[PDB]
């Protein structure tokens, strides 16, 4: 399918979201990772919009407390997912066209997000 | 009737329940005004612990978890008295999916469970019993916590008894869930209090285990069955089913069959009395029956399938063996896919990460293999490999829960496969399942 | 936490060999589980401190488990079980329903902070299938929309499980069909 | 002294010995990451298993850092059952490993690395040549954390071996690391934070894979271009 | 892989506001020494990134 596209444009979504909040909050933004099919392309033409397969929010400490990962080109079941770190939460976003993000049936927006946030935040930071 | 004691004839009695459903039967004096702790007065004052062991032996008891080990051999690797201490687990823990005979027998007669522990107990001279009662029974919690304030006030349950010099308490420590924590040596640490993963096996824990002093662990039923066959002699228990293949047990069942439940079955009977004659038929016909368990692998429904015996020497050789008594019955109005699918995200959900091959392999690589079939974004190269990974797995674990993850896999691909192939390979993603009220 | 608590704590140690100090890490917690409804940093090193241990290994130890919480919980834990016997019954059904009412999916609060939602896996009782566990108060045995909706109604109303009922009837260890 | 013999070969063995060490003083060779030299066996990264012989073979593969040695004892390591459950081992192990060779300054001295192109034999004369079977995402965590001012902790990279969470059990008897969650989410990390213990380097040597890494010397030559010189330390009299 | 040892590669840490190789190690020092080197281009195959490439100027001197 084409959902594709909408994924890789709702990753970016969620990329645009972490530099806000992050600033707002003085909480760090920090790139873990670019993807392999980034580094080791050479003469594969690129397409893909951004070059961040993983990344994070970290706290006071400078423990992560909000993981954020794309699934690449490669995946055949290709997700985004959220993970909240000690908590044994594991969100999985699946893409349903024109509908938007939804974690199974929800959607995932931006107020949705920043509450997520909070409570992790809150919860599991220690600064 | 008779030595060769199958179904529902006048000579069986039940014993296991009789006060289940009444409620208002977990009082000590309940249970005391039906004559209770006769039976223990009986063998404290009369008899010696290795009357107590050699009767058992012979009874025909056999274990009553997800195990068969006969009974006898398990006390028969303690010490028999050295000066270091001895600790009787009961393992109300059962929690392995389908499964749900020892839940009640916490719940309502727990008096009944308490008494064959201090049977249990004087065999080996244990004193001290722990009681891993899963975390989320809330209700046998209480009641359980409750009968031991109770027996204990009143003195059967205490620091020394009767005119004897036996001495036994227990001990409620809510679990918290977490089916890998059932296991034997598992539970072990789980107790004290570690993170919980299994222990290498070289030690036994009858030979060295707990804490450093020798542990002998036995299941809910195991223990309840003490009971009878002290009280009438190891002869009334043996009449029940074949030989090897003796006692009652509390088959269970669910799915779309008419009267599910606990139906109190001697052994040796066919899945056709149980689920005919007692549940009352089906609601649907059967895509397959998966008898005992969650670890036994389906068996299609068949007619040579329906006459097997229940026993652990009968499934033992029709390629299943036998869980908990806890069959279910699998409609075949859903697909094999979407059953599989939800038992192997079980299983994956559940391990340990102590090994490779469970940690990675299934809860990683397998499951998905699975989701992608049932998709439709599957292909025959997904069933290919599948089948390839099964011998990578079975072996090569560090302790059963992945054996007991691949079986159903395993046997479900010989036998059911033509679903499986036609998901995948036609790209069609599995129907949903119609069935909610 | 314990300071008030002193007799709760003579209580959980006593039982155990005193060479087996490690055992109270369990109770301990679960004693912080229901009362405050999700386990704080604090709580963990000091029950890290009282065992005698470092806050690491208590750390691992209470991380490990299904029932422990970390996050902010409602007030109605809504704990809906997904294995085998329990999708036969629908159970798959019951968890697309309950989750796009509330508004919220796992490991979220719902806003007026009643209800967080979070599955489990079987919780053998397979024969009354589906049930939900709400906090830790005894297992509603079988779900319907009706069922489903009165317990909600009432929770939503200010009373809680165990002083209400629900339509249907569930048996006591033999029920009817599905 | 007990009488054994691997494939073909005969060793003395003083009794009580692990396989492992048998094995390996024939001449013959296992693979191995979760039992490093000084270390109680835990036998749990299921890489060392061999078939033992006693003439009967048996149902199930041993694992040879856990079982002791007996009589007239076979072991076997060069049958077909054997490199194949092995190959699947490294493919396992290997699942959700990320892709970081050239820039894992671990380097040239990986044991994971190392060992997968040690073992890891398919079936691949004219054909297609295989490579990884896996086709789903992988874990993703956190990586490059530093966990003190000596020792940086990627979290990504990990085999959970548990020899650094033995080592902090058995030997300076402080812990300070333990595994987290369950399943496969599981992932080490840290509750104590600085790493208190004047002993708390050595596990940097003691991981096999590049998952704890020295912190002083991160980024500053790959692993092999040293010249490595053998010499004592007189920083104190020991 | 080079038999010449002409190409020294001192390696350094990622700047993270401005990288200058998108992955998170860089080379601070690149030095190859011509009058050494042979061109037997296996550097290129074994380069994973294929970052050295053999060129076309060849007027050196
Ligand atoms: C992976 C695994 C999980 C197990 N889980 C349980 C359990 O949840 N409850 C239980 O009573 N026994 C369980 N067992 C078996 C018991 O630890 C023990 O071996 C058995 O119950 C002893 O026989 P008896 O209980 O019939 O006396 C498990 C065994 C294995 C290998
Ligand atoms: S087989 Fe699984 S659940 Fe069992 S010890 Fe190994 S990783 Fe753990
Ligand atoms: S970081 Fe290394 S030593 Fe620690 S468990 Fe992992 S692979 Fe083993
Ligand atoms: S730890 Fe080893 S196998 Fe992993 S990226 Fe580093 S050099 Fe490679
Ligand atoms: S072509 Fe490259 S590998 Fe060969 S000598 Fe030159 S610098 Fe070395
Ligand atoms: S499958 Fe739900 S209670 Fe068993
Ligand atoms: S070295 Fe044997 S299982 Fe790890």
């Amino acid at each position: 399918a084409s959902s594709e596209r909408e994924l890789y444009e709702a990753w970016v979504e969620l990329l645009s979201w972490m530099r806000e909040y992050a600033q707002a909050k003085g909480v760090r933004f920090e790139k873990e990772a670019d993807f392999p099919d980034f580094i080791y392309r050479m003469e594969r033409p690129y397409d893909l919009p951004t070059t961040i397969m993983t990344a994070s929010l970290s706290d006071g400490l400078g423990e992560p407390f909000l993981l954020a990962d794309v699934s690449p080109r490669h995946a055949k079941l290709k997700r985004i997912g959220l993970r909240l770190p000690r908590a044994h939460i594991h969100l999985h976003a699946h893409y349903e066209p024109g509908k938007g993000l939804v974690t199974g049936k929800i959607p995932l927006t931006k107020e949705r997000f920043f509450a997520l946030a909070d409570r992790a935040r809150e919860a599991l930071a220690f600064a | 009737t008779g030595p060769i004691l199958s179904g529902l004839d006048p000579r069986f009695e039940r014993t296991l329940y009789a006060h289940v459903g009444k409620e208002g039967s977990w009082t000590l004096d309940y249970y005391l005004r039906h004559g209770g702790y006769e039976t223990a007065k009986r063998v404290l004052k009369e008899k010696t612990p290795d009357e107590v062991i050699e009767e058992v032996k012979r009874s025909g008891l056999r274990g009553r978890g997800g195990a068969g080990f006969p009974t006898g051999l398990k006390w028969s690797f303690m010490p028999k008295d050295d000066g270091k201490q001895h600790y009787l687990i009961c393992n109300a823990d059962e929690s392995e999916p389908g499964s749900f005979k020892d839940r009640y027998i916490l719940e309502d007669v727990p008096h009944l469970l308490i008494e064959g522990m201090i049977l249990a107990g004087y065999a080996i001279r244990a004193t001290v019993g722990y009681i891993y009662v899963r975390g989320e029974y809330r209700r046998a919690a209480d009641r359980l916590e409750q009968a031991i304030k109770e027996a204990r006030a009143r003195g059967y349950l205490g620091k020394n008894l009767f005119g004897t010099d036996f001495s036994f308490d227990l001990h409620v420590h809510r679990g918290a869930g977490a089916y890998i924590c059932g296991e034997e040596t598992a539970l072990m640490n789980s107790l004290e209090g570690l993170r919980a993963n299994p222990r290498l096996k070289p030690p036994f824990p009858a030979q060295s285990g707990l804490w450093g002093k020798p542990t002998t662990i036995n299941n809910v039923e195991t223990l309840a069955s003490v009971v009878p066959i002290m009280e009438r002699g190891a002869d009334w228990f043996a009449q029940m089913g074949t030989e090897q293949s003796k006692g009652m047990k509390l088959y269970q069942i669910s799915g779309p069959v008419k009267r599910p439940g606990v139906y109190e079955l001697p052994m040796g009977t066919t899945f056709r009395e149980l689920i005919y004659e007692w549940a009352g038929g089906p609601l649907e016909p059967i895509q397959a029956i998966i008898p005992g368990g969650s670890s036994t692998p389906p068996l299609p429904f068949t007619e040579e399938v329906l006459d097997t015996p229940m026993s652990y020497e009968h499934l033992q050789a029709k390629g299943s063996m036998l869980g908990t008594g806890g069959v279910i019955l699998i409609p075949e109005r859903v697909s094999m896919v979407d059953a599989m699918w939800n038992l192997t995200r079980f299983y994956a959900h559940e391990s340990c990460g102590k090994c490779t091959p469970c940690r990675e392999g299934v809860a990683g690589f397998m499951v998905n293999l699975f989701a992608k079939i049932g998709t439709g974004q599957g292909e025959e190269k997904d069933v290919e490999n599948l089948e390839a990974l099964l011998p990578l797995i079975e072996g090569r674990s560090f302790c059963p829960l992945a054996d007991a993850a691949v079986w159903p896999v395993k046997g479900s691909l010989r036998h059911f496969k033509d679903q499986y192939l036609a998901l995948a390979r036609e790209k069609r993603p599995v129907p949903r399942p119609s069935l909610w009220r | 936490f314990f300071d008030d608590k002193q007799d709760f704590l003579e209580e959980t140690f006593a039982k155990y060999p005193p060479e087996g100090r490690r055992a109270a890490i369990m109770p301990l917690l679960r004693r912080v589980q229901q009362e405050e409804g999700w386990i704080r940093p604090e709580r963990i090193e000091e029950i890290a401190r009282l065992v005698g241990t470092t806050p690491t290994e208590v750390m691992g130890v209470a991380s490990f488990y299904s029932y422990y919480q970390f996050v902010p919980t409602g007030k109605y834990h809504l704990q809906v079980c997904a294995t085998l016997s329990c999708k036969l019954a629908g159970a798959e059904e019951l968890w697309d329903y309950l989750t796009e009412t509330l508004g919220i999916g796992p490991g979220e609060v719902t806003p007026d902070g009643l209800f967080s939602v979070q599955k489990v896996e079987c919780l053998g009782s397979c024969h009354t299938a589906p049930v939900i566990q709400v906090n830790d108060e005894p297992y509603v045995e079988c779900v319907t929309r009706a069922r489903l909706e009165a317990l909600l109604a009432g929770l939503r109303a200010g009373k809680r499980l165990e002083e209400i009922e629900l339509p249907g009837k569930c048996g006591h260890h033999v029920h009817e069909v599905e | 002294m007990v009488r054994v013999k691997v494939n073909d070969r005969i060793v003395e063995v003083p009794p009580g010995t692990s396989v492992m060490d048998a094995v390996f003083h024939a001449g013959y060779d296992v693979p191995l990451f979760c039992s490093e030299k000084h270390l109680s066996p835990i036998g749990a990264c299921r890489m060392c298993l061999v078939r033992i012989g006693l003439i009967q073979w048996q149902p199930k593969l041993a694992a040879s850092c856990v079982t002791a040695v007996a009589d007239g004892m076979v072991v076997d390591t060069l049958s077909d059952v054997v490199r194949e459950a092995q190959a699947g081992m490294v493919e396992f192990t290997l699942l959700n490993h990320p892709l970081d060779c050239p820039t894992c300054d671990k380097g040239g001295a990986c044991e994971l690395q190392d060992r997968t192109v040690e073992y890891g034999l398919y079936e691949k004369p004219l054909e297609l040549p295989v490579y990884t079977r896996f086709e789903f995402t992988r874990r993703h965590v956190d990586k490059h954390h530093p966990l003190s001012p000596f020792v940086i902790l990627d979290r990504e990279r990990c085999i959970h071996c548990k020899r650094c969470v033995r080592y902090f059990e058995e030997v300076p008897g402080d812990e300070v690391l333990d595994f987290i969650e369950r399943g496969v989410h599981t992932f080490i990390g840290t509750m104590d934070f600085g790493l208190p213990s004047g002993f708390s380097g050595n596990i940097t040597d003691i991981c096999p894979v590049g998952a704890l890494l020295d912190l002083t010397a991160r980024f500053r030559a790959r692993n092999w271009e040293m010249e490595e010189t053998p010499t004592t330390c007189a920083l104190c009299p020991v | 892989a080079c038999p010449a040892y002409a190409i020294y590669v001192e390696p350094a840490e990622n700047d993270p506001e401005n990288p200058v190789s998108a992955g998170e190690r860089y080379a601070k020092v690149y030095e190859i020494n011509m009058l050494r080197c042979i061109f037997c281009g296996l550097c290129e195959e074994a380069c994973p990134t294929g970052a050295i490439v053999l060129g076309y100027d060849f007027e050196m001197a």
